[PDB]
């Protein structure tokens, strides 16, 4: 995060200092497009504080997008459910030394509303937690 | 925090970012990107969700089945990087089919799928999973075409069994089979999935075979399908954790099936003690013997019996001994076709059912064919009406515990007419039964005449005018001993 650093402040100087308008201004010029939500979330400012919350933005996009990945790694199928059989098929594809019974363990410690299966929110909860 | 295996998951999961793409040779990224319509099935509400997607495929197939071929196809998450876009396997028929053929395959797999999650919830000792199957659309293209859409699995792929009685005994595997039978008994006996294939336990391209036949494609081999899986199908100890019953085989069908037997003790799969038992139905004669106090079962023991007589478990001769076996299982499971068949053989009559098949005579298999006959005959079988209606009238096919009864032989005839012999033949019959009386009926001139003018109209309907003015002659001669 340094050249990003410098991206960031000629986008902020060319509105130089901030307001909430913009802001929106500022982060439609970065290529964002800010719902009035995150405006009013957040919601003058100033070039130290819209680093910071520029930074808190990418860290919460970056995570989002490592665990639908790490999702994409067990739902082999892509239906939107980590089955039992699935994550077997990826702990020995992957050289794990997991048995069967820790598999359907595995899945059922995540599986929340206990269907046998793991869902996108239970991943989230198990890897957010 | 309550995860003892979050370490696992995240092992895992930076594994595979350092794993490569078993495609990356293949250089999919380079295709030009191309428009295909996602269409996606719900089988728990059979609903369609279509949606707009973005594929890279291969200009070339690299595999091609008897029906299909198959592209190797990257597609876009809609949820960036084409290099890390998933893999996918899309297939096509290479004959140009009917476009709902690839609807009607998608509902298949994805059936499968849900009979797949009913099996695991009864807790097996290895888990199943039919992989999810869609359809994609390139209407950009020429004639819009159509493809089934599947991710690439990695592994070594085995069919398990076909939709057509194969079964792989090297290393044999018990969950595959398991499973199959799992969806017969589970199901109720309505349907079967076979052709249990994949990688691991991940399943894909399955069949599904249904009572009616008229599902799920020209794979769909109804109740012959469910017989072809049963002549060969070993129960093993996970049939038996879930309460399957065994499919009645002959004697030297048992032992041909339990060939394998040390294999099965020897196999790999071991149970756990955790699994539960099978609206259901039981693929044994006796408690659907018990359920019937009109079966699918029986159409499947018929089918046995057909599959049999046309040498399709042939190795020698065709076994004829275990055809019979399952005419028999089959009859007592009121199969009407069975019923006559057996009646016709045990009587030593000409069967068109194993029709080259001739029973040794006894007297007990006399008593079983006259039985036979008239349970058909009650059952509405015409052909066995007549043949009841003859033993009751002359003693022909009679069963010597019986007597010859001129009231039921009457009985039966007019139930014939009344649904290769002509009419007026019966009815001129039962006017001579009347004209002289026996067995059991009084002589009735009035009803006899009555009868004799029916079978004289009978005639003049079959032209047969110089019959009918004797029929009319003879109630004339019947009329005239009254007064
Ligand atoms: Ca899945
Ligand atoms: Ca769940
Ligand atoms: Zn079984």
């Amino acid at each position: 995060t340094e050249e990003q650093i410098a991206e960031f402040k000629e986008a902020f100087s060319l509105f130089d200092t901030i307001t909430t308008k913009e802001l929106g201004t500022v982060m439609r010029s970065l290529g964002q497009n800010p719902t009035e939500a995150e405006l009013q979330d957040m919601i003058t400012i100033d070039f130290p504080e819209f680093l910071t919350m520029m930074a808190r933005k990418m860290k919460d996009t970056d995570s989002e997008e490592e665990i639908r990945e790490a999702f994409r790694v067990f739902d082999k199928d892509g239906n939107g459910y980590i089955s039992a059989a699935e994550l077997r098929h990826v702990m020995t594809n992957l050289g794990e030394k997991l048995t069967d019974e820790e598999v359907d363990e595995m899945i059922r410690e995540a599986d929340i509303d206990g269907d046998g299966q793991v869902n996108y929110e239970e991943f989230v909860q198990m890897m957010t937690a | 925090n309550s995860f003892h295996f979050k370490e696992a998951w995240k092992h895992a999961i930076q594994k595979a970012k350092h794993m490569p793409d078993p495609w990356a040779e293949f250089h999919l990224e380079d295709i030009a990107t191309e428009r295909a319509t996602r269409h996606r099935y719900n089988a728990v509400t059979g609903e369609w969700l279509d949606d707009e997607v973005l594929i890279k495929m291969a200009s070339q197939p690299f595999g091609r089945g008897a029906m299909r071929e198959c592209f190797r196809t990257k597609k876009l998450s809609n949820f960036q990087q084409w290099k890390g876009a998933s893999n996918y396997v899309a297939k096509r028929y290479i004959e140009p089919v009917d476009r709902d053929v690839y609807f009607e395959d998608v509902r298949l797999q994805m059936e499968a799928k849900l009979w797949g999650e009913e099996y695991n919830r009864h807790k097996p000792p290895k888990q199943v999973d039919i992989m999810q199957m869609c359809i994609i659309e390139l209407k950009d293209r020429p004639g819009k075409p159509l493809f089934h859409l599947e991710h690439y699995i990695e592994g070594k792929y085995i069919k398990y069994n076909s939709n057509s009685g194969f079964v792989r005994d090297d290393n044999i595997r018990l969950t595959p089979q398991a499973f199959s039978h799992f969806t017969f008994e589970r199901s109720g006996h309505q349907l079967i999935v076979v052709d249990i294939q994949g990688v691991g336990d991940l399943y894909t391209d399955p069949q599904i075979h249904t009572e009616t036949g008229t599902d799920f494609g020209d794979g769909n081999l109804g109740v012959r399908g469910m017989a072809l899986f049963f002549y060969s199908h070993a129960c093993n100890r996970i049939c038996e954790s879930m309460g399957l019953a065994p499919f009645d085989l002959s004697p030297r069908e048992r032992d041909a099936v339990n060939q394998n037997t040390k294999l099965l003790q020897s196999a790999k799969t071991i149970l756990r003690g955790t699994e539960e038992k099978c609206l259901p139905r039981a693929s044994a004669v006796a408690l659907e013997v018990q359920r019937l106090n009109k079966s699918i079962l029986g159409k499947v023991h018929l089918a046995m019996v057909r599959y049999h007589e046309g040498g399709r478990f042939c190795e020698e001769e065709w076994d004829q001994e275990s055809a019979v076996f399952h005419l028999e299982h089959a009859a007592n499971l009121g199969e009407l076709e069975a019923i006559v068949g057996l009646g016709l053989m045990y009587s030593q009559l000409p069967h068109h059912i194993l029709a080259d098949v001739s029973l040794k005579e006894t007297e007990e298999n006399k008593t079983k064919g006259f039985d036979y006959l008239l349970k058909a005959a009650e059952a509405g079988d015409r052909q066995s009406m007549i043949l009841v209606a003859r033993a009751f009238d002359s003693g022909q096919n009679l069963s010597p515990d019986r007597c010859q009864d001129w009231l039921e032989a009457l009985h039966w005839y007019n139930t014939a007419l009344e649904m290769d012999e002509p009419r007026y033949m019966m009815l001129a019959r039962e006017a001579e039964m009347l004209f002289t009386g026996g067995y059991g009926l009084e002589k009735d001139p009035q009803r006899s005449g009555d009868l004799y003018t029916q079978a004289a109209e009978a005639a003049m309907e079959a032209m047969k005018g110089r019959l009918a003015n004797q029929y009319y002659q003879k109630a004339e001669e019947a009329w005239a001993q009254m007064e």
